[PDB]
């Protein structure tokens, strides 16, 4: 310690992460007149949202007549009723205004003949509450909507006085008596340490797909934000619900937008059957991500692969007009060729269900405020917000509806900024800080910095990824799960026998990738444990032991003469997980899901029904 | 912080440091276009030097152009040398001339594609040789 | 505001096409007129040309300012020397001609 | 067994008196990915984790890879390794840029330059923004194809000799093309002032149409073709 001089910055608000969520939170806070700081370990534009291709949902009604309420219905249903309906209400009602805001910022959306934002079909989205047919509200910029969303937001941010700490690694939250005072970070450029303190902190650090071996996410999706919340002793919610995306190249795991399917493409097994029509007649190839992959993943078992080891499947686009794949899916044509070596206009792309999205994250309010659980009740953590994939306002519940994440990003990014602007004023008293705040973080830094152990950071990470890949994939059971828990708790033990080689102060990717490992571990522990304990099948979480949807009632048959099971007797509740940073001991609890919306009169609650597409 | 302050910060940080400049011309792969770009300058430079030498000489040196020519005629001028020197003068002028036409076409915004680029380069190169040998015998 | 940079850019192209039409013109019709305009365009075009090479390679207020100055000189003595030659001598055209049948 | 040789530039800021030098590494191509980044990651995790370089998407759309591979600026994650065991791959940092450490360059000036062209929509009346989607015919929209896909990797600019000599005042291809992106967006109302910003001898005019930028874009875009469009606009706009 004190071998690392510390620099103290003071702001009104701090945002950790410059992806869609973070960026929107940051410039939205400045636009409101707050002296905002934005910490990111990557150049804002390198953020993962750039890889997003599909689009952003919004009932604009450009293609046909629409109603945001139908978007609401579709989303709560797609969540398998683990989604908090109040947040889903807020998100879908704000979507139109949020998307028009993006277009007014300059986002180069693809146009219709009327000169309006072009929208398209996507996974399980209907009209008139699941009755009116396939909906078309997936707004998009050709096939590079994420890239364009991030760039326009970034560009728009240049217009304000936000101080952007570029390539800074956030180590931990500056907590004091259950209140957030800011963050402490490592400036990757010179290895120095900075304590950026503020009245409000917003965590938008993205997901943690890298906890696995095969995922569509970037090497940077290491759950660093989740880990901070965990290190503070705060709960994380529903970390078990991990979304497996159907189409992911057998190779590096790169993604091929689901927009391919929405645009016309299909999925084909070895025998040539359009199986996604057998497992789900109506929705077919275009159903929930959790079901559609659960399908394929299965077909591989029966023994119906489409390549050498019959380990994957085959995505088809061939029958679509070569021009349409040029105006609607130009981005996939490129990587399909570069990583697969295929001409989509005349050949199907090789895809396989791989980890993709994380519905779980930091427990949130529909206003972005982080929640902790006290005496079985929600409590707002003063001066702490979270948004994006790292957050769990849980508008996605047990399963994210395609094209709803970019929306989530923009909506709650805005909500955080608004809740801060509505609850305080720039210039207000910025909380004190003990002269030793962050000492633990720096020490842990100094430790790994000179780690002379026996295991290489890469070796350990590889052990954790393949373990998660084998024990917590698309299908699970107590046996496979428990071996995984102890298997992963075993690796957590090894974090003390790790060896690092680089020891300089400048760009120690050796040191940071290790710090990231510590983070990925905290996420895996909570994912696998929360997964073993959840004895039911909802959304992405499918147990072989319990292929049942254990709710408070049995919503298949009627409800009235029937009796309500005690809260601790059913599984229609969010998983809350904690962990002793020092031992890796996972303890967990639960809290109800919110079923009431913001206004019964404007958007009615949708009771649990049977899950099917 | 503004765009300008950011630039000021950039230079103040790097100039005052032990940071090295990554190699460039020593490692970058040469291409016909890049090479033909260099020659355009070189020739334009050599060509201007010549014209200046002709004009300055016309102001400082004594005698008329003829006093200078006859001066060379009686210098054992070998035919397979009068042609050489005549070519060396026509070469850079023609090259610069044709490439210049190419440059003008580009300003109109035409032919700016890698494929179109190589074609024109080859053409310009061929026209150079032709017009040079051609003129060296006029 | 003033569009100086853009106008200079166009100026260059213009004398560039002019000097392009002169070479042929000077062949088909050699005359004292041609020898002067040919000297004007030849020196101007070259002045603006070296100009670009200078602003490109010479770093520093000190140097560029001087460089530009010395360049202007050379150009002046070049245009004058050419006009002198066209007046008190053969003329560039006939000089080229003579120099060729040699 | 198929060993591939890798010559890689190196330089440690925290190693007194260290001087830029090449370090060669060997890799069994059967135990590796097809792309250059795979190799980098591999020698990073097994041979020497002191090797530093930027990366993230490994999919070719974030722009984190930008570096010179065998004399050419591209994306390590998209450039497939030369299976010719006889040749030894040469990996250098982007050209004529300050090296922070190993293959990691200081792109601060580059980003700053991007900020100076104000890469965002500007309407004369912003009092109604956020309430209705602006209209743009698919015709006006097509004019952006080939311009908005820029990943800001800096391969182009960092391959331009003019940017090499005057990167401090010359905006470079990358920025120039985005300025063009904004110039021709039917929804922007500041075309005239965006062009006026380039009225000096360096920002735009250091471009001598060398064309390396276009000859090296990992995304097949055409900066040069765009620089020329700006030039034409610059000499024909009024006021
Ligand atoms: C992986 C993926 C996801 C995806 C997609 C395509 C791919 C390949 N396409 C989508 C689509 O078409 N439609 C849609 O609705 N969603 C799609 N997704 C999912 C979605 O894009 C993601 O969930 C979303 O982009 C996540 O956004 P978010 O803003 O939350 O996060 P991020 O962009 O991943 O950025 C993380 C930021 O946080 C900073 N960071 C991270 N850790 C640190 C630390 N330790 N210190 C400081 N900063 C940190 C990053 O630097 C970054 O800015
Ligand atoms: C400036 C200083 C110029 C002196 C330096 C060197 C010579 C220049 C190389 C140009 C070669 C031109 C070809 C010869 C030529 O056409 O002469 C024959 C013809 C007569 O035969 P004819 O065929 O019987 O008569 C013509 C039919 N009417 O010539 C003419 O009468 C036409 C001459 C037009 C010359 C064009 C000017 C070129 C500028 C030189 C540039 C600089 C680099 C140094
Ligand atoms: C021994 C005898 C004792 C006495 C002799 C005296 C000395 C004269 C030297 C003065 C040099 C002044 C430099 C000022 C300058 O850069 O002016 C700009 C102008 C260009 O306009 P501009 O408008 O900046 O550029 C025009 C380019 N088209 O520069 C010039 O005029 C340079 C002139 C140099 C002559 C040698
Ligand atoms: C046949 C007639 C000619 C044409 C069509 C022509 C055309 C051009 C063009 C288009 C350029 C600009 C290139 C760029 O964009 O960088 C140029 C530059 C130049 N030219 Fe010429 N030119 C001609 C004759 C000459 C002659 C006879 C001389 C010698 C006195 C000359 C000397 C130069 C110089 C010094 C440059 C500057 C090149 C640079 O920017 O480095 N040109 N010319
Ligand atoms: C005309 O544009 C060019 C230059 O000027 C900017 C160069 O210096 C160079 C460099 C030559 C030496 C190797 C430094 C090249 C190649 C070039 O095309
Ligand atoms: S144009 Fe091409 S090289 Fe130049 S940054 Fe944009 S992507 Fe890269
Ligand atoms: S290399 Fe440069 S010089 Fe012009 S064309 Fe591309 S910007
Ligand atoms: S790492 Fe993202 S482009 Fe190569």
């Amino acid at each position: 310690s004190t071998q690392y001089p510390v620099v103290d910055h003071e702001f009104d608000a701090v945002v950790v992460g410059a992806g869609g969520a973070g960026l929107r939170a940051a410039f939205g806070l400045s636009e409101a007149g707050f002296n905002t700081a934005c910490v990111t370990k990557l150049f804002p534009t390198r953020s993962h949202t750039v890889a997003a291709q599909g689009g952003i949902n919004a009932a604009l009604g450009n293609m046909e007549e629409d109603n945001w309420r139908w978007h609401f219905y579709d989303t709560v249903k797609g969540s398998d009723w683990l989604g908090d309906q109040d947040a889903i209400h807020y998100m879908t009602e704000q979507a139109p205004a949020s998307v028009v805001e993006l277009e007014n910022y300059g986002m180069p959306f693809s146009r219709t003949e009327d000169g309006k934002i072009y929208q398209r079909a996507f996974g399980g989205q209907s009209l008139k509450f699941g009755k009116g047919g396939q909906a078309h509200r997936c707004c998009c910029v050709a096939d590079r909507t994420g890239h364009s969303l991030l760039h326009t937001l970034y560009g728009r941010s240049l217009r304000y006085d936000t101080s952007y700490f570029v390539e800074y690694f956030a180590l931990d939250l500056l907590m004091e008596n259950g209140e957030c005072r800011g963050v402490i970070a490592l400036c990757i450029e010179d290895g120095s340490i900075h304590r950026i303190r503020a009245r409000n902190t917003v965590v938008a650090t993205g997901g943690y797909g890298r906890t696995y071996f095969s995922c569509t996410s970037a090497h940077t999706s290491t759950g660093d934000g989740t880990a901070m919340v965990t290190r503070a002793g705060l709960p994380c919610q529903d970390l078990e619900f991990v979304q497996f995306h159907p189409t992911g190249i057998y190779g590096a795991g790169c993604l091929i937008t689901e927009g391919c399917r929405g645009e016309g493409g299909i999925l084909i097994n070895s025998q040539g059957e359009r199986f996604m029509e057998r497992y789900a007649p109506v929705a077919k190839d275009l159903a929930s991500r959790d079901v559609v992959s659960r399908s394929m993943t299965l077909e591989i078992r029966e023994g119906r692969g489409c390549g050498p080891e019959k380990d994957h499947v085959y995505l088809q686009l061939h029958h679509l007009p070569p021009e349409q794949l040029a105006v609607r899916l130009p981005g996939i044509s490129e990587t399909a060729m570069i990583f697969a070596g295929v001409d989509v206009t005349k050949e199907p792309i090789p895809v396989l269900p791989t980890v993709h999205y994380n519905m779980g994250g930091i427990p949130t309010n529909y206003k972005g405020q982080v929640l902790r659980h006290v005496n079985g009740q929600d409590q707002v953590v003063p001066g702490l917000y979270a948004c994006g994939e790292a957050a769990c306002a849980s508008v996605h519940g047990a399963n994210r509806l395609g094209a709803n994440s970019l929306l989530d990003l923009v909506v709650f990014g805005r909500a955080c900024a608004l809740s801060i602007a509505e609850s305080c004023r720039p210039g207000d008293k910025v909380p004190s800080i003990k002269p030793n705040a962050g000492e633990e973080s720096v020490m842990n830094l100094d430790k790994l910095r000179f780690a002379n152990g026996t295991i290489r950071t890469s070796e350990l990470r590889l052990s954790m990824q393949k373990s998660m890949q084998s024990h917590a994939a698309v299908f699970r059971v107590g046996s496979v799960l428990q071996e995984g828990c102890e298997k992963i708790l075993r690796l957590y033990g090894d974090l003390q026998h790790l060896k690092t080689f680089d020891r300089g102060m400048v760009w120690n990717t050796d040191l940071v990738e290790t710090l990231e490992l510590q983070n990925l571990m905290l996420c895996a522990l909570q994912t696998i444990y929360g997964a073993e304990a959840r004895k039911e099948s909802r959304g992405a979480h499918a147990r072989e032991d319990f292929k049942e949807r254990v709710d408070e009632y049995d919503y298949s048959k009627p409800i009235q003469g029937q009796q309500k099971k005690p809260f601790q007797e059913h599984w229609r509740k969010h998983t809350l997980s904690y962990v002793d940073v020092k031992t890796g001991k996972v303890s967990l609890e639960y809290r109800p899901v919110i079923d009431k919306t913001l206004n019964e009169a404007d958007c009615a609650t949708v009771p649990p029904a049977i899950r099917s597409y | 912080t503004t765009a300008k302050e950011e630039m000021e910060r950039f230079w103040n940080k790097n100039l005052g440091s032990n940071r090295p400049l990554s190699p460039h011309i020593t490692i970058y792969r040469w291409s016909l276009p890049m090479a033909m770009s260099i020659c355009h300058r070189g020739t334009g430079i050599a060509l201007s030097a010549g014209v200046s030498l002709f004009g300055l000489s016309a102001l400082l040196l004594p005698g008329n152009f003829e006093s200078h020519l006859e001066l060379v005629k009686s210098l054992c001028l070998g035919p397979t040398l009068i042609y050489t020197a005549k070519f060396g003068i026509v070469f850079p002028l023609m090259y610069h001339t044709w490439n210049g036409i190419r440059h003008l076409i580009w300003d109109l915004g035409k032919g700016l594609t890698i494929p179109q680029l190589t074609q024109s380069g080859v053409v310009v190169l061929i026209l150079t040789v032709l017009s040079s040998v051609g003129l060296a015998a006029m | 505001s003033s569009k100086a940079a853009s106008l200079h850019w166009t100026g260059e192209r213009v004398v560039s096409v002019l000097l392009l039409g002169l070479l042929p013109a000077a062949y088909l019709n050699p005359c004292s007129a041609m020898d002067y305009s040919l000297a004007a365009a030849l020196t101007l075009h070259g002045h603006w040309g070296i100009g670009q090479v200078v602003t490109d390679y010479v770093r520093g207020d000190a140097l560029q300012k001087a460089a530009k100055a010395g360049l202007l000189a050379l150009s002046a003595f070049t245009f004058a020397g050419l006009c002198y030659f066209n007046y008190h001598d053969v003329g560039i055209c006939k000089a080229v001609a003579m120099l060729w049948k040699l | 067994p198929r060993i591939k040789k890798f010559a890689i530039y190196r330089w440690d800021p925290d190693k007194t008196g260290d001087k830029p030098h090449m370090q060669t590494y060997e890799i069994d191509l059967n135990n590796c990915g097809p792309m250059v980044l795979d190799a980098l990651i591999k020698i990073k995790n097994e041979i020497d984790s002191t090797l530093t370089f930027r990366r993230s998407c490994r999919e070719g759309i974030c722009g984190s890879c930008a570096m010179n591979i065998n004399g050419g600026n591209t994306l390590a994650c998209t450039r497939r390794i030369d299976t010719n065991l006889d040749k030894v791959s040469k990996i250098y940092p982007l050209p004529h840029m300050y090296v922070i450490k190993d293959l990691v360059p200081d792109l601060s000036n580059f980003y700053a330059q991007y900020k100076s062209i104000e890469p965002y929509l500007k309407k004369k009346d912003e009092s109604q923004e956020g309430k209705q989607q602006y209209l743009q015919s698919i015709e006006e929209r097509e004019k952006l194809d080939g311009l908005y896909e820029c990943i800001l990797c800096a391969c182009c600019s960092t391959s331009c000799p003019s940017y090499w000599w005057n990167g401090d005042k010359y905006l470079g291809p990358a920025v120039l093309m985005q300025a063009y992106r904004w110039m021709i967006d039917s929804r922007d109302d500041f075309t005239e002032e965006r062009l006026a910003k380039l009225q000096d001898p360096f920002s735009l005019y250091r471009c001598h149409t060398i064309m390396n930028c276009t000859g090296t874009c990992p995304k097949g875009l055409n900066p040069g073709k765009a620089i020329a469009e700006i030039k034409k606009m610059m000499a024909t706009y009024k006021e």
